[PDB]
RNA sequence: CCCCACAAAUCCCAA
């Protein structure tokens, strides 16, 4: 996001406003703003890996813009569109990756690729050497907003079960 | 190294393992398929004649 | 495996008649060792379980959203108002006798996925099979019935 | 294969449901969990081989590790936690249970010991019945820092003629240890009775756990309100001290400790302060922790857990490290493009403040990832290296 | 075949929970004896005990390699059982303090009691005995 | 697969009854009984109701392994009294009690016939 | 209003548009 | 499948060094996923957009 | 007379009642017998004459092996294994056939009511697939569109629940005793308070409060159990309860007669 | 794929209600919560399935094979 | 104190459709 | 038959 230091309304503000996002929602639900159409009029700007050494970033769109759960300058130029987007494909599946040890997240990221489920829909027609398809895939009850864009909810991996954490004496 | 100090052998198997608290130390659980496949030679004696005959 | 690297395998299988059972008559799908929790130190798994329970109760599907304001306290309050113990602990009965279990058990729904390593593909044994041509030793490979 | 163990002989009882099956006690010497391990077998052919395999490589005469002169064997996680649960003065048990669990011990004398108490009902201490599994003619004294012969804290352990007198069973007493019970029985009676002892203890404790049951959950981790508030203010005062030291440094007057460079002294002091904060917070969280907690029971009982684990889950983690030197300035004059340049505040340079319970923050998450990656790669290289050295 | 070895009345000073929900250590001083001291572990949940209470104790070697304990035998059990706290255990250590005051340590499954006083330097025992407490 | 099969759940054994007898040599009048093709659902009930009797001395049962639907049961009692008579009387008590329960249940349900 | 600021929640719409346009394999395709 | 398209790889060596790009870097922020990596003899080499 | 019973309420599918003058072992054994070995009937073997649908075959077979069937008169016939016959005579079998045609242009559904009885019913009410809903449509099997065909022949045989879940009539059970924990069989974990941190059972109002500080009644014994039984629908619920009692007593009588024979 | 039958945990028949469950969310614009509550699923074991089921035969069948 | 534990796609779809 | 990929397996800890 590009942030204009100047503001007639006062202190500082990122240029985009509510009208633009309303137009975006309207365009989407029509089933004519595109991401490109956001680019042209100067609302978001691409940043290569080199520039960051000359830019200050605001994590939240409200972190310091104006004047128990958890722990939370005035010269920002760009604000992150959303922090949860620093992940990749596989890690996006992990629910609450913040709330566990990082190597455990790495273990899961590597392992999830070894899970069955569905891989396409034409498989009844598509020959192949190897193929796994399970009976009753279920979209997990827990989920993040991301994998909706990953079409994951459409093509789930496993199915949830009623687990119990106990030592029932044998195995 | 691949043939003299270390080589393939026979009469061996490998599977996955699981625990059991109903089996004491010196014992080990083996699947009957292996017992079908893995074998062991015995020599006929006037002692094991009956058992070996039945086994055959 | 879970969604948190907590891999594992099946040891044995019981059926309902002797599996531990709750007051409402629900019986668990599978049970894991509590000791697997602290050493690996995966906490988010438990939050997933609790949130999944409350989501199933309300019917409204839950949220993960790595960096957001959702905390455990709201989950506990909502679950409690739905009429269960706030932290998810539950009275539990022993199938063999029906007696009360002395402790309580954390217990709810959780997502799993099946892995690629079925035992049948990995069992292998050999006794006096084919020999290798060059060196007269047993051949290589489970598929080729090697040693 | 690494050492003399992982090579043991075994008797075979053939089993359906194709897979291997072995006792939990021997888990550690093989260093093999059940996460999907794979395991090999070799079958002898002649008679000589069978005899010498029985007389040298059998487990019962392999209890004590010659490499460290302490038994490499020992009961493990489940039965360990359970036996700690059972061996508490505040427990009891009724006829119905004790009859069955007496019948569970294979070599039970067929004689029921008299109840320790009679007034309204015969009952028994867990120690009382557990003494049955102990072979007769064993003696042991511990006296660890309490144990006034009338031990109020009930620490230590004393056994007379294979009968428990007092104490709580612990990994420090029954696990792999220099003065462990298994060591005593193996050295004293004979290096196979210990196998029967293992079987009996495992069986009876498992049976009692079955009808007792034990678990854990989120509520285990969550702590008291005002206590975690104290944790927060302790962190705050540590931050204030760090800031004060930084202010003193920035005015060019400092200790300038002998030998090492000014920057080195600054880094040493700040690291010391942060570690002090972390462990003080962990101590406070622990002393808060209720004695009816499950995870506290588990950690003090032995097998799994640590002070560090509960500290990290409850109160704070501590700054991530990258070969000691805390996270360096990747970009010019900053560690991350969300910070102002030239800052040495702990948050700016990568101190994890929050705890796992609440959850991290993007930056702290990244630093945690850095630390984990470091550990992964270092082990993934040392494995091949040290294998070469070992060979 | 069954005789008391020592009887007395004791006055409890105070009760200690010791973060145990069902058992509590107890201690008392003798009334008739000015030197016999007593400490003991008691299952308060099974039996209420209050501070500043009179207690009666009995050794009762036996009851009028023993075989298996008989079920309570709902028929006649005409034993030394006209008390409440009837329970069993074993002694394990003897100590001579002040060159005169003997100390005996009794173990009860996991429960413990310590007795003092110096006149029965021989009447008291051997390893095992019973214990009888009324009201 | 060539293992003992799933029919051990309830399909009774071949060439042998539902039980076997063996007298213990460790205690007087002690008898152990081996049961097969059942599990807890019977053993727990039998042991509890047998323990209800006071003429018996000691009773206990266990299952050797969840794989095999077999279990053992040990009984000894006072002198003279044969254990087998005790257990048969116990079975009589069980059958009478459950029959009373049943009859009461149908009486109730027919009474509770709606309208 | 239309000139009001944006709540952190609202960002998701922008992401939705961005994916709807670009597509994941955009790198290889382009 | 999606986690196989946006994939990278660099040549460094057969065995590997232990002070060079295997460990993550500050510059990697928001460009390459800080957790989606294989482990063993290639950890820190293959990385994911 | 003995173990008195009091009924709470009942409906087409579930029954709630109180049980008194019983020992814990008997109640648990009852639970297990209802949940484990109540005899019923289910589809066991299937003949796929011709499949065309997008769905797999053995998939369809597994789905078929789960629809409940009318089983009021199940006691009338006998087990296939215990029958002197070969290949499932009418005295120990029932035959079902399915005919699905992809005729229309919209997707066509296949419901349990589509399959029909074939072999002799010999005048016993058996084999009718239950239709719970008011719409007369059983559970959905599969779907077709304009080009698919299913010709299925099914054989249903006796079976019991404990060997496989197909023959499970209960599928739902409940168990309660001492809602007030007066027996103190278990305590309650609690971070701050035992009372607030736990909810109150709906069974609380029947038994009295714990008298607020009465001395622990050690010699009290468990009784007054709370039962909830809900059947899948394959058979009326009072029927499942009485059949469970009957099979348990038959088991006990069998062991007694075996003792006598020995 | 076809909605499962005979709920895993409990065993109550599921799937007969599935098509009813759909129209409850179409012309009645209720929430899934009240939808299931009126549908009559007290236990959540019978309910998790209806929540998380993913139809795929809808995507499969709308091919044109032969 | 829900703090948005749940999100619905079809409900938001219909709400913005009637909003349009 | 070799060469290359591709995956498992060593997933800590002690008090
Ligand atoms: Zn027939
Ligand atoms: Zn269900």
């Amino acid at each position: 996001f590009i942030v204009e230091d100047d503001e007639s309304l006062g202190h500082k503000e990122l240029k985009v406003r509510k009208g633009h996002i309303a137009k975006l929602m309207a365009t989407e639900y029509q089933d004519e703003y595109t991401w490109s159409s956001l680019l042209n009029e100067g609302l978001v700007e691409y940043i290569d890996a080199e520039e960051e050494e000359s830019i200050l970033i605001a994590m939240q769109p409200e972190d310091l813009e104006p004047a128990a759960k958890r722990i939370r300058a005035t010269t920002f130029t760009h604000c992150e569109i959303h922090p949860s987007m620093i992940l990749g494909v596989a890690a996006s599946i992990i629910p609450f990756p913040d709330h566990n040890q990082s190597p455990r997240n790495t273990y899961q990221s590597a392992m999830g690729k070894q899970a069955m489920g569905v891989f396409l829909t034409n498989y009844n027609v598509r020959m192949d050497t190897m193929a796994n398809i399970l009976y009753y895939p279920q979209k997990p009850l827990g989920t993040t907003r991301a994998m909706e864009y990953l079409k994951f909810r459409e093509l789930p991996a496993g199915q949830n079960a009623i687990v119990a954490i106990a030592c029932y004496s044998g195995y | 190294r691949g043939n003299l100090m270390g080589k393939r052998v026979d009469f061996s198997a490998r599977t996955v393992i699981s625990g059991d608290p109903n089996l004491e130390l010196d014992q080990v659980g083996v699947p009957k398929s292996i017992a079908k496949t893995l074998t062991y030679p015995e020599v006929v004696t006037p002692y094991n004649i009956d058992r070996l005959t039945q086994l055959v | 495996a879970s969604r948190h690297g907590q891999k594992g395998t099946i040891g044995i299988t019981y059926r309902r008649e002797d599996m531990p059972f709750t007051a409402e008559g629900i019986v668990p799908d599978l049970i894991i060792n509590p000791h697997a929790i602290p050493s690996r130190m995966t906490v988010a798994h438990l939050i997933e379980c609790l949130l999944s329970k409350v989501a199933a109760l309300s019917g409204n599907e839950g949220d993960a959203s790595p960096f957001t304001d959702i905390t455990v306290e709201g989950i506990s309050k909502l679950l409690r108002e739905h009429g269960y113990q706030s932290r998810g602990f539950e009275v539990m009965y022993n199938g063999h006798t029906g007696k009360k279990l002395m402790a309580q058990i954390f217990f709810g729904p959780t997502y799993y996925q099946r892995l690629r390593h079925m035992v049948d593909d990995k069992i292998h044994a050999r006794a006096r099979g084919p020999m290798q041509v060059l060196t007269r030793q047993p051949v290589e490979g489970r598929s080729r019935d090697g040693g | 294969s690494l050492h003399k163990m992982s090579m043991m002989a075994h008797r075979v009882k053939v089993i359906p449901y194709s897979t291997f099956r072995l006792n939990l006690s021997v888990t550690s010497p093989y260093n093999a969990d059940f996460d999907g391990d794979e395991m090999n077998l070799h079958v002898p052919q002649s008679e000589e081989t069978r005899a010498e395999l029985s007389q040298l490589c059998a487990v019962p005469l392999q209890i004590v590790s010659p490499q460290s002169n302490k038994p490499c064997m020992g009961i493990v996680q489940d039965t360990l936690c359970g036996i700690r649960k059972l061996t508490l003065r505040d427990t009891f048990i009724e006829l119905d249970q004790v009859l069955n669990m007496l019948y569970w011990v294979p070599d039970w004398d067929g004689v029921i010991p008299t109840p320790a108490i009679i007034k309204p009902k015969p009952l028994w201490s867990g120690k009382q019945i557990l003494s049955v599994a102990i072979p007769n003619g064993i003696h042991l004294q511990r006296f660890d820092e309490g144990t006034t012969l009338l031990s109020p804290k009930d620490n230590g352990m004393l056994i007379i003629d294979g009968q428990i007198i007092f104490g709580v069973v612990e990994k420090k007493t029954v696990g792999s240890s220099n003065g462990g019970l298994i060591h005593v029985v193996t050295r004293e009676k004979g290096p196979q009775v210990c196998a029967k002892l293992f079987g009996n203890i495992q069986k009876v404790v498992n049976f009692w756990l079955l009808h007792n049951g034990f678990s854990t959950g989120i509520g285990d981790t969550i702590a008291d309100g005002p206590t975690m508030r104290e944790i927060t203010e302790t962190i705050a005062e540590a931050k204030k001290k760090v800031l004060d030291v930084t202010k003193e440094a920035q005015a060019n007057l400092l200790t300038a400790k002998h030998g090492m460079t000014l920057r080195e002294s600054f880094e040493d002091n700040v690291v010391r302060f942060l570690n002090e904060a972390r462990d003080k917070a962990g101590r406070l969280a622990e002393v808060n922790l209720k004695d009816l907690n499950n995870v506290k029971q588990m950690v003090m009982a032995g097998s799994k857990g640590s002070f560090i684990n509960i500290a990290q889950m409850s109160a704070c983690v501590g700054q991530q490290s990258v070969e000691g030197k805390r996270i360096a300035f990747g970009f010019v004059d900053r560690t991350l493009p969300h910070f102002s340049k030239d800052d040495y505040s702990p948050e700016s340079k990568g101190f994890v403040e929050n705890s796992y319970l609440r959850g991290l923050t993007p930056q702290e998450f990244f630093f945690h990832a850095m630390g984990g990656r470091e550990g992964l790669i270092d082990t993934a290289v040392k494995t091949a290296e040290t294998g070469y050295i070992q060979r | 075949m069954s005789n008391t070895l020592f009887d007395d009345i004791f006055q409890v000073s105070e009760v200690d929970p010791g973060r145990y929900n069902k058992v509590c250590r107890i201690e008392a001083a003798s009334t008739t004896q000015d030197q016999c001291k007593l400490t003991l572990d008691i299952n308060v949940e099974l039996f209420p005990v209050a501070a500043q209470d009179s207690l009666t104790v009995t050794i009762a070697s036996s009851l009028n390699a023993t075989r298996s304990w008989r079920p309570p035998q709902a028929g006649d059990r005409s034993l030394a059982d006209d008390y409440d706290y009837v329970m069993y255990g074993t002694a394990y250590k003897f100590e001579e303090v002040s060159k005169d005051l003997i100390a005996v340590y009794y173990s009860f499954g996991g429960l413990l009691m310590r007795l003092e006083g110096n006149y029965r330097n021989l009447n008291n025992l051997q390893e095992n005995a019973y214990l009888l407490i009324r009201r | 697969m060539n293992a003992p099969d799933r029919f051990e759940l309830f399909l009774l054994g071949e060439g042998e009854s539902k039980l076997k007898i063996d007298p213990d040599t460790k205690a007087p009048n002690a008898v152990v009984i081996t049961f097969e093709k059942e599990d807890h659902t019977l053993g727990n009930l039998i042991r509890a109701e047998l323990l209800n009797d006071r003429k018996v001395l000691f009773a206990a049962y266990k299952v050797e392994h969840p794989f095999f639907a077999r279990f053992k049961l040990r009984i000894q009692t006072t002198e003279g009294y044969d254990p087998k008579d005790a257990l048969k009387n116990a079975c009589n008590s069980i059958i009478n009690k459950l029959g009373a329960l049943k009859t009461n249940f149908e009486t109730e349900w027919n009474l509770q016939t709606l309208a | 209003d239309e000139s009001a600021p944006i709540t952190a929640e609202d960002s998701w719409a922008v992401i939705s548009a961005f994916f709807r346009e670009k597509g994941l394999v955009s790198q290889q395709l382009d | 499948t999606l986690s196989h398209l946006r994939r990278t790889n660099t040549p460094i060596g057969r065995d590997g060094k232990l002070a060079k790009p295997r460990q993550l870097h500050n510059t990697h922020w928001g460009l390459v996923c800080p957790a989606e990596t294989p482990e063993g003899q290639a950890c820190g080499l293959v990385k994911n957009l | 007379e003995g173990p008195q019973v009091k009924i709470r309420e009942a409906s087409k599918d579930n029954v709630d009642f109180i049980l008194s003058n019983v020992d814990l072992a008997m109640a648990n054994s009852l639970r297990r017998v209802m949940i484990a070995e109540i005899p019923t009937l289910a589809i066991d073997s299937v003949e796929v004459e011709t499949n065309t649908t997008v769905l797999a075959d053995e998939f369809i077979a597994h789905r078929l092996g789960l629809i409940p069937l009318q089983s009021m008169d199940i006691e009338q016939l006998e087990y296939s294994r215990d029958c002197f016959c070969e290949d499932h005579c009418d005295k120990c079998s029932v035959v079902l056939t399915l005919q699905a045609f992809g005729e229309s242009e919209s997707t066509t559904n296949v419901y349990s009511k589509d399959l029909v009885i074939v072999s002799n019913l010999m005048g016993r009410n058996i084999g009718h697939p239950i239709i719970q809903d008011k719409e007369g449509n059983g559970v959905l099997i599969c779907k077709l569109r304009k080009g698919q065909e299913l010709k299925l022949t099914c054989v249903a045989k006796k079976g019991i629940a404990k060997e496989h879940a197909k023959w499970g009539p209960a599928a739902a059970i409940e168990f309660e005793y001492d809602p007030w924990n007066k027996l103190k069989h278990t305590d309650y974990w609690y971070e701050q308070d035992s009372a607030k941190e736990w909810p109150q059972s709906k069974n609380c109002e029947y038994e009295d409060p714990p008298n607020e500080g009465d001395p622990f009644d050690y010699k009290a014994q468990a009784d007054t159990f709370y039962m909830n039984v809900e059947s899948v629908g394959s058979i009326p619920v009072d029927q499942v309860v009485v059949r469970g009692i009957d099979t348990l007593q038959k088991k006990v009588a069998s062991i007694l007669l075996a003792l006598t024979q020995m | 794929m076809i909605v499962p039958v005979r709920c895993f945990s409990c065993g109550k028949v599921v799937g007969d209600k599935w098509e009813s469950y759909l129209n409850l969310l179409q012309e009645d614009e209720l929430d899934e919560g009240t939808a299931l509550s009126r549908l009559g699923l007290k236990r959540y074991c019978c309910r998790r399935m209806i929540l998380t089921h993913v139809d795929l035969i809808e995507k499969f069948l709308r091919y044109n094979p032969l | 104190t829900n703090a948005s534990p749940f999100i619905k796609r079809d409900r938001m779809r219909r709400n913005f459709l009637r909003m349009r």
